[PDB]
């Protein structure tokens, strides 16, 4: 998908990451530690899958 | 029950709903340029079309 779809799911930085996913339907893939520190800081958002 | 199974049938909508669903048959220009396409992809949805 993501060598099909370049410059549109491939974001380039984290902050314009986690507002993807606040706009739309994204599932933005990243280190599961600033993952645990978004969650706490935000309740709309949270850590599907291991 | 009635209600409930006239809601739960959740018509086609897009490529991924179907992928699934055999029954509807797919359909392509024989050698063309759509054909072309899902011969050489390579992402889950559309290999499982080629299938
Ligand atoms: C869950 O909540 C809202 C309400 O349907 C949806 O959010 C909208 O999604 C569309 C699709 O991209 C956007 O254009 C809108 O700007 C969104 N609005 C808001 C207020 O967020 C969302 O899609 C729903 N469904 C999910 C997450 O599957
Ligand atoms: C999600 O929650 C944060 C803080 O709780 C809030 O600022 C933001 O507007 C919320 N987003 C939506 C789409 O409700």
């Amino acid at each position: 998908f993501m060598s099909s779809r370049r410059q549109s799911v491939l974001v380039k930085s984290n902050e314009e990451g986690i507002q993807r996913v606040l706009t739309s339907d994204y599932a933005f893939l990243m280190e599961s530690t600033t993952i645990e520190f978004v969650t706490q800081r935000n309740c709309n958002l949270t850590q599907i899958g291991g | 029950a009635f209600l409930t199974v006239e809601r739960m049938e959740s018509p086609i909508d897009s490529a991924d709903d179907l992928a699934k669903q055999t029954k509807i048959e797919y359909g392509a220009v024989e050698d063309g340029a759509t054909m072309t396409f899902f011969k050489k992809s390579k992402i889950s949805t559309y290999d499982k079309m080629w299938a």
